[PDB]
């Protein structure tokens, strides 16, 4: 099943990346940043520009050709909303192991169709859309996050929001803890990776000693994660989990920036997510400013420091 | 976006959904002529505004009631004369009411039975779902509380499309019998295809019901749309009635900013939706009332910061502003100089608290402090919230 591809989330120092939308404005900017950073970006696609050169790297007409010629194992998508679902499907059909879709604004119906294909295969793992990407600090960064605030360490972070991840990352570097793997699953309602997908990886990763789960209003993914944690993180060798849930002050029936951030028909409020997570053993930080201190204290209680 | 009743009912009718016969009129004489064309036993005249409570509303002509029944077309013309061009006030409008430019003149239909039927994408099953209840005419959230056993669902595969077996099963669980069951199944099918065609996030029919004469009719409905599909729904989004939106929200939309007004006096904005929500929250946690949510989107665009100030300096409820910006690769001194520029040119009159993270923060904070403007810097989000709360009296 599609769950078999969860492992592809754990990018590392061998991950080779192609950029779909490579010659576009944001594809160019973030590829320029990635190359300055030392990332193993090896090429990119723009239909019709195969055989061109860009940032010293080859451009390809198709993901299939790019994959065959470069051995790429991941792709990152900076393709505009009308065509980005097609770009995701192209990567799935080319069996790229990990696809990271940055694009904001893909029609929800388009993503329901993409998910249909995604769920019926297991070669390709999709993160996104409307997400900032994934980083294994010091080994591989795919997406738009600032690498410098990260430090390789002990905390796995999964988040529906990049700005809140940056808070969590800064706070956990300041107190000396660091990050094992950070996954931004993005703000859209229909996407390729949920909290459980990441929790599975974190709970089985020896490098991950604690977890930060960052959520918000909308949907039921946080509640599903709570049930997963009751089943798989409630006995021996459990790991501390800290969470913050955005949207306590959100009014009902309004999309709070993110397409997926809406309290609809009385469902999706923050209070219910906080309570569900608390019942699964999660320490919910009421303030977004206290994620690092909250997880630090949980390490202290378990005698996990110095 | 929102559609007037006549707009959503025409959209449904154009796609094979059965709704009441009606015409739209923008003058009393046109309402008169429309009433005669219906040749109906009973006619309903309805003022077209988005806000609820039209039935108990009052026009500033003095006429009571935005919905009137009559058998006489001449009465339709007379009452329309005291609606069109006047403002209709209801419990859900400002006391000034809403200008009525159009009225619906429709055949009044009796409702023998009421049910609930909605179509949306199921966020747990990845695919459309039909949600229905034989308990129609009420808040579906109330049926789920009182009687969760009266809520029925059919999960649909987006590539297979709706199947007759699914439509018939839902029609039966909604309480339709005999030929009316077959009619309801057909209407469910047409509603499903409509839902996909228009990139709705939800098509909700309440009541979905029957007339004494033996017809299944969508008596009233609410359609919510996917804003992400506007680029392929130009004609529907051109119908968007913005006249009842908060003006600041309409202005923010012109510049691709997502503003949501709240009941408070500490405004804020952030370059990222999650932290934009959490900044509203942390203002509350520290004893304040956030005035708005405002997401600039990820990344740094000085022009969006400028437009954000232009929006907020216009709101008289705003007594303080909290800005949180992560500069990424952009030197924060450039951002800081942009902030002071905006606050000078737009004449900032309220205390501003700024939280910046990125490169060159020390210089940026010095720029803000030497500006001669009511601007203070914060060292983290909690400090920012406490400073913002403490700046209002
Ligand atoms: C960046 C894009 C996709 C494209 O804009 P541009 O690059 O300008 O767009 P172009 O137009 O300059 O460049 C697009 C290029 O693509 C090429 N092409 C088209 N089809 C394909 C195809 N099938 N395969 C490959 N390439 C193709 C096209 O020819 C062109 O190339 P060419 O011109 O022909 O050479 C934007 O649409 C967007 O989506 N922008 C917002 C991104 C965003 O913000 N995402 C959320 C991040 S997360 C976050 O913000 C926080 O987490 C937050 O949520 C929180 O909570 O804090």
């Amino acid at each position: 099943s599609y769950t078999a591809s969860r492992q592809h989330l754990y990018v590392d120092k061998n991950t080779k990346i192609i950029c779909q939308g490579f010659t576009g404005k944001q594809g160019t900017f973030h590829s320029q940043q990635a190359l300055e950073y030392g990332t193993k970006l090896v090429g990119g696609t723009t239909p019709g520009k195969g055989g061109q050169t860009h940032l010293g790297l080859p451009v390809f007409n198709t993901v299939k050709e790019a994959k065959e010629q470069t051995g790429a194992t991941a792709s990152v998508i900076y393709v505009p909303p009308p065509f980005a679902a097609a770009a995701i499907n192209e990567a799935i059909e080319a069996e790229i192991p990990l696809v990271v879709c940055i694009t904001e604004g893909i029609p929800q119906q388009d993503m329901v169709r993409v998910k249909h294909k995604l769920l019926r295969q297991e070669k390709t793992r999709l993160i996104g859309p409307n997400c900032p990407g994934v980083i294994n600090p010091g080994e591989c960064k795919i997406g738009i996050m600032p690498g410098h605030i990260h430090k390789k360490g002990r905390i796995g972070i999964v988040s529906r929001s990049g700005t809140l991840t940056y808070e969590a990352v800064h706070q956990t570097t300041q107190v000396g803890l660091g990050q094992s793997l950070c996954v931004g699953i993005g703000g859209d309602p229909f996407n390729g990776t949920d909290f459980i997908d990441c929790l599975e990886i974190f709970l089985n990763d020896s490098a991950t000693e604690g977890i930060i789960l960052i959520g918000e209003i909308g949907g039921n993914a946080e509640e599903n994660a709570a049930e997963f944690l009751k089943q798989h993180n409630s006995g021996p060798n459990s790991k501390p989990v800290v969470s913050f849930i955005a949207g306590l002050t959100a009014p009902p029936g309004r999309r709070m920036g993110h397409a997926g951030a809406i309290i609809a028909g009385g469902k999706g409020g923050a209070k219910e997510k906080i309570s569900a997570l608390q019942s699964a053993g999660v320490v919910v930080s009421m303030s977004p400013a206290q994620l690092g201190t909250t997880i630090y204290k949980e390490f202290e209680k378990r005698k996990m420091l110095e | 976006m929102n559609l007037q009743e006549y707009q959503s009912k025409k959209l449904m009718s154009d796609n094979g959904v059965r709704v009441q016969r009606f015409f739209v009129a923008d003058t009393a004489n046109e309402a008169l002529e429309a009433a005669k064309r219906l040749n109906a036993k009973e006619i309903v005249l309805k003022a077209q505004i988005l806000a609820g409570g039209r039935g108990k509303g009052v026009f500033n002509s003095g006429l009571k009631g935005g919905v009137h029944l009559t058998k006489d077309p001449n009465v339709v013309g007379q009452l329309a004369k005291q609606m069109i061009g006047y403002n209709l006030a209801t419990k859900q409008t400002p006391k000034e009411g809403v200008k009525v430019n159009k009225v619906m003149v429709a055949e009044a239909l009796d409702i023998s039975r009421e049910t609930y039927l909605a179509i949306l994408m199921d966020r747990s099953c990845n695919g459309p779902v039909l949600v229905g209840s034989p308990q129609g005419g009420v808040d579906i959230e109330e049926v789920a509380a009182s009687n969760p056993e009266l809520i029925f669902k059919e999960q649909i595969d987006i590539f297979e499309g709706i199947k007759d077996s699914q439509a018939q099963r839902m029609a039966e669980n909604l309480g339709f019998v005999g030929p009316l069951k077959s009619q309801a199944a057909d209407q469910i099918t047409k509603l499903y295809n409509l839902f996909l065609k228009i990139d709705a996030t939800q098509v909700e029919v309440n009541p979905f019901g029957e007339t004494p004469e033996g017809q299944v009719v969508c008596f009233d409905a609410k359609i919510n749309f996917d804003d992400n599909a506007e680029f392929r729904q130009k004609d529907i989004f051109a119908m968007d009635d913005k006249s009842e939106n908060e003006p600041i929200e309409n202005e923010a939309a012109k510049y691709d900013l997502k503003y949501i007004g709240l009941d408070g006096n500490i405004a804020c904005f952030v370059n990222g939706a999650g932290l934009a929500m959490a900044t509203c929250d942390i203002i509350f946690l520290n004893g304040g009332k956030p005035a708005n949510f405002l997401d600039l989107g990820g990344g740094v665009k000085e022009a969006q910061v400028y437009q954000a100030f232009k929006l907020l300096t216009a709101d008289p409820k705003v007594e303080a502003i909290l800005v949180n910006i992560f500069g990424g690769i952009v030197n924060c001194a450039i951002i800081a100089n942009g902030i002071t520029k905006a606050c000078r040119e737009l004449e900032l009159k309220v205390p501003l608290v700024v939280r910046l993270e990125g490169t060159n923060v020390q210089e940026a904070q010095k720029i803000l402090n030497n500006s001669g403007l009511p601007i203070t810097s914060a060292i983290d989000l909690e400090d920012a919230a406490k400073k913002a709360v403490a700046s209002v009296a």
